[PDB]
RNA sequence: CCCAUACCCGGCCGUCGCUGGCAGUCGGCAGAGCGAGAAAGAGAGGGACGCUACGCCGCGACGAGUAGGAGGGC
RNA sequence: GCCGGGCGUGGAAUGCGAGUGCCUAGUGGGCCACUUUUGGUAAGCAGAACUGGCGCUGCGGGAUGAACCGAACGCCGGGU
RNA sequence: GAAACACGGACCAAGGAGUCUAACACGUGCGCGAGUCGGGGGCUACGAAAGCCGCCGUGGCGCAAUGAAGGUGAAGGCCGGCCGGCCGAGGUGGGAUCCCGAGGCCUUCCAGUCCGCCGAGGGCGCACCACCGGCCCGUCUCGCCCGCCG
RNA sequence: AAGACCCACUCCCCGGCGCGGGGGCCCAAGUCCUUCUGAUCGAGGCCCAGCCCGUGGACGGUGUGAGGCCGGUAGCGGCCCCCGGCGCGCCGGGCCCGGGUCUUCCCGGAGUCGGGUUGCUUGGGAAUGCAGCCCAAAGCGGGUGGUAAACUCCAUCUAAGGCUAAAUACCGGCACGAGACCGAUAGUCAACAAGUACCGUAAGGGAAAGUUGAAAAGAACUUUGAAGAGAGAGUUCAAGAGGGCGUGAAACCGUUAAGAGGUAAACGGGUGGGGUCCGCGCAGUCCGCCCGGAGGAUUCAACCCGGCGGCGCGGUCCGGCCGUGCCGGCGGGGCGGAUCCCCGCUCUCGGCGGGGGACCGCCCCCCGGCCGGCGACCGGCCGCCGCCGGGCGC
């Protein structure tokens, strides 16, 4: 049927939790390598470039 | 973390600019793969289109 | 997730977890709350006592807004105002009591469940309980009615 | 932290390959290439890697400097050793033992360097 | 990526519109590139192929440096017949092997009043892309 | 663990384990003599299990 | 630092949000176990195998 | 004197139990131990293997099964 | 009924870690035997009591065999 | 009680049967926690997603029960002369853990300290269980008193 | 409503004329070198621009797999038609209109309401609604005020005449887009000459059925036969794709090869024999260290220079940096707070709303001082140590 429960709702604080855990893992080079990203020559992992 | 490091900003041509930014606090939040996974597999159902 | 359900493990077992003697038939006991007085009598009397019968008067056109009266106990009476007021009241030497208007916070009646800290108050409420008044006076406050 | 990052990649890693009832890790600095906490080449502050030289003659020893930990472009120091067999092993033995640099991996590094040197010699 | 919400990207819809296109749309789909010597002469990339146009086959078994004019444009089969591109049948008669226009480079055009006005327009709007961007 | 590895100088406390609302439904079933056990009702009111099993006026009570 | 805030400063761009708290500060249990404070409080490691 | 899947000894598999053991891989900043019947301190004034700890290892006991229940499935 | 104090050779044998709470499927046709036993001329009949079986269970024996006798089962070698 | 003189089945391939929705209960995992929750509504290719909005928490459930209802609505003790001060949130038994320590822990001999360890005994006792008191609402019995705008 | 009295502008609406949406046509860049293939869109390369475009790397076509071959895609891209829009101006028109105070007049919907009764309906319970029949109104009246009735106060509307956009619904229709859907016994009954063939007097019932190949290049010709059918030849990468032709399973059947055969066959356990292939077995292990004799290098240790790294309890080196640490403040600000003069308003003094300002809290910043870290996070010196390179050493 079409009225199967397709969508799900997650607590807003749990959504915000996951984004904090996602960003915080983007600063660990061992976790980004393990994701397969070829980043062995990036100067610094939390890569920041000027607003230009 | 007790002390947060000082991330360096890079110019558009690769070399390190003089400007530095303090590493934001969010990058020290707890890493929760079970939460990131739970939020992902539930929020990813919300873009589904019904079939019957 | 059907891959975790029990039916995935029951593939290959004939009766599918419902036994061979007493087959899984359609409605062996009746549908819904049937037999509440006849063959499910024991269940209804052992787990839902008072289910059958009439008790009390009928109120035809009931409007819940008339009987609306949210209550608050004295234990958390001080949680309605900010902590800055509660500390400036004890720090104050004049003896001026702060005013705690509960109907502004969202309650009507004040019940005297907890113990109060020893410092005067002025509780503005719509109703009071006898113990709630007696405790407020004992601390040194006053009960101010409003409509 | 080391123990924290292990609890994240011990099962979910792109370098992990599990098949034929065996588990392997193909990450760059994992000597013995097994999915383990000791031999993992990304988790720790001090890591030792031994890979064959680019020219095909000799081995490359890769130590992980301790200063820049989140700077991957400068984290690893690579030195090439193209001496005979006995002195090549004697060098990496000193680089690990007399430096107190991850001493639980000296013999594992000597085994790996000995296998790379043995492959590079002319096959008969 | 495409963002126009009214342009489909469905595989089945694009194949249906391709295999059922009317004749005047078949003409457009059966376009061929021009030779390098013609591409900077008219400043035009490609062009729908007419009945009498010199042609080189670039791909397939008949590729080579030979020039041959088209003899017919079999629009129903999405294919063109080039004069010397033929094969021997069993009973000794030859039959024109069909070549797809995309696998064909035009070496000389069949100019006429209607053809020239197309070339200039494809060149006029081409310059707008270089005068608006630069 | 660093300050007190063996737990010396500590007071191990615990929350009220049977404080959950569930334990009011547990025990001897309602409709049993002296079995003050909260029943499962979809709503509380004068006409939700206040009748026959509860009043002496209506049959009996426990 | 304004979308999630530090731990001592709530977020400025969320209504009432602050980073989640850690369940343990020093996650480096390698540096914890071989710390002197613990080693003094340990019995001797019985590591002699007694087969049948 | 003959032999059962019973009993005894041995091998292997699994389960259960010990809520067992192992972070001590403590190395010229070195000293190689906790099998020991007996409440408690080897206390100061160049060197194999290992430890996917959701791992590895050691002892014991045990194993029928329909209806049914649960777990694990590289 | 309350306080306070003093008494431990743990006061028969043998064995064994116990206690406790949730949720809960299937079942609610049974049958057989020793002994006791009711109706019946009797029945491989009908009905009970006690225990053990069969059902849910293979294996050695009774030539054969749901239930008798022995014995209960992971996969094997030796012994008995 | 089936090898049955019980029934279905010649043979092969493909299809073929505990599903979804709602409600409820308990268990479990996660977030927050006397709170919690935007699900409805707004605001800013994938994206019909995601993000945001508390002067969008209306509202739900929870935080208080009891009575048919009018309704009422959750500790006390002492001192001083019904008033004034003080102490002010039960007890008993069993309780994992912690605490104290009578003592007692080797190199040539005693004296001899600090740390660590052990321990008779003695304590504070979590959760929970059993019991005894207490408090709130209904109802009954027995009474004595108080209060004020009518 | 009219009159009187003050007050206030006198400018809108009809009928004609001129000054963004649908359709069409276009717009970037490799068929570049080698090499696979039947065919390349494959593979490799294109340095210093690691080819070229990119606001275009959606998708489809094209002889496998294409950002650059083609159509397209991107663009607040271009051009050309058509439709109404939006005001401006002209003409012919209708167009004299309001507000306030005062006085004097006026004002409402009936076989309807309501009542009885019957039947249906509702959660509506001494009748919520609707309808029939009977009765049948009133005018300080009438209706409602969720328990029948009388009395009495209040409250509340004004029935029995009418119109009215938006938010809302949409398994048909027209036109589009999409999908964690199905993939030819599935998905619509229908991927196809499907509501077709066919069945029934009729109402109605209602199928099965997709795929040669890149391209028909669809097998000329020879030969046997009356012919169907064959044998050659030929086409194609392939006929082991030959017109119901992709792949081509099982049951079943033919044939060839091997084995066997009076308790129907088949089965379990145990061996044996024979086959089938495989081991590429067919003279059987290497790995360290030591000894021996034959050889060969540019060769060891130790020193020298250079670079890099590790560590330092340097007992406490210097300087940065940070603090999910704290204090100090003739500090600076931003907020937060249920902590306490000015302006505005309704009845110069009281009340109200707004704005300060003061205080408290928090955070940020300027400092100063400590505490710690830099092993979730640093530099320079100094020392020790290791490695590498180059010299010597021979």
């Amino acid at each position: 049927k079409t009225w199967r429960r397709w969508h799900r709702r997650v607590n807003t604080t749990q959504k915000r939790y996951a984004i904090c855990s996602a960003l915080a893992a983007s600063a660990l080079p061992a976790l980004v390598m393990s994701k397969g990203h070829r980043i062995e020559e990036v100067p610094e992992l939390p890569l920041v470039v000027e607003d230009k | 973390a007790c002390a947060r490091p000082l991330i360096s900003v890079y110019s558009e041509k690769g070399e390190s600019s003089g400007k530095n930014v303090t590493l934001p606090a969010v990058f020290k939040a707890p890493i929760r793969p079970d939460i990131v996974n739970f939020v992902h597999t539930n929020l990813r159902k919300n873009n589904r289109q019904p079939y019957a | 997730p059907s891959r975790l359900r029990k039916t995935r493990k029951l593939r290959g077992h004939v009766s599918h977890g419902h036994g061979r003697i007493g087959k899984h038939r359609k409605h062996p006991g009746g549908r819904g709350n049937a037999g509440g007085m006849h063959h499910h009598r024991i269940n209804f009397d052992k787990y839902h006592p008072g289910y059958f019968g009439k008790v009390g008067m009928r109120h035809y056109h009931l409007k819940r807004n008339q009987s609306f009266c949210p209550t608050v106990n004295l234990d958390k009476l001080w949680t309605l105002v900010s902590e800055q007021t509660r500390v400036n009241a004890a720090k104050n030497k004049t003896g001026a009591a702060p005013i705690i208007d509960v109907v502004r916070s969202g309650y009507y009646k004040v019940l005297g469940k907890g113990k109060l800290p020893k410092q005067p108050v002025i509780v503005k409420a719509k109703f009071f309980s006898r113990r709630a008044e007696e405790k407020i006076k004992g601390v040194g406050g006053a009960c101010v009615l409003v409509a | 932290s080391a123990h924290l990052q292990w609890m994240v990649v011990r099962n979910c890693s792109s370098f992990l390959i599990k098949r034929n009832k065996q588990t392997y890790s193909t990450e760059p600095n994992n000597l013995k290439a097994r999915n383990s906490f000791r031999y993992n080449g990304l988790i720790h502050r001090k890591t030792v890697g031994v890979e064959p030289a680019a020219d095909g003659k000799g081995v490359v020893v890769v130590m992980k400097r301790r200063s820049g930990q989140r700077k991957p472009a400068t984290s690893y120091v690579r030195t090439t050793i193209n001496k005979n067999a006995r002195a090549t092993l004697s060098s990496i033995r000193h680089m690990i033992r007399k430096n107190k640099y991850h001493p639980d991996l000296r013999m594992a590094a000597i085994r790996r360097a000995s296998a790379i040197l043995r492959s590079q010699k002319p096959v008969m | 990526m495409k963002f126009n919400p009214f342009v489909t990207s469905d595989r089945s819809k694009n194949r249906k519109r391709h295999f059922n296109a009317p004749s005047h749309i078949r003409r457009k789909i059966m376009s061929s590139p021009l030779s390098k010597e013609l591409r900077q002469k008219y400043n035009v990339r490609s062009m729908p192929i007419r009945k009498d146009d010199e042609v080189q086959v670039v791909r397939g078994h008949y590729k080579g440096q030979q020039i041959g004019k088209v003899v017919q444009v079999y629009r129903k089969k999405y294919v063109i017949y080039i004069e010397r591109v033929q094969r021997e049948k069993a009973n000794g008669t030859t039959v024109h092997v069909g070549i797809h226009p995309s696998k064909v480079v035009i070496t000389r055009l069949k100019l006429d009043k209607d053809r020239k006005k197309i070339l200039e327009r494809k060149a006029k709007s081409r310059q707008v892309g270089k005068e608006k961007g630069k | 663990a660093l300050d007190s590895p063996k737990g010396r100088g500590t007071v191990l406390l615990s929350g009220p384990r049977k404080g959950r609302e569930v334990y009011r439904h547990f025990g001897k079933a309602p409709g049993t003599p002296h079995s003050h056990t909260k029943p499962y009702v979809r709503s509380k009111g004068r006409k939700f299990e206040r009748a026959r099993g509860r009043r002496a006026s209506r049959g009996y009570k426990n | 630092d304004d979308l999630y805030g530090t731990w001592r400063k709530a977020a400025s761009l969320k209504s009432n949000y602050n980073l989640p708290m850690h369940k343990m500060l020093n996650t480096d249990l390698s540096r914890i176990l071989k710390s002197p404070e613990i080693q003094r409080a340990l019995r001797a490691p019985r590591k002699k195998i007694h087969r049948r």
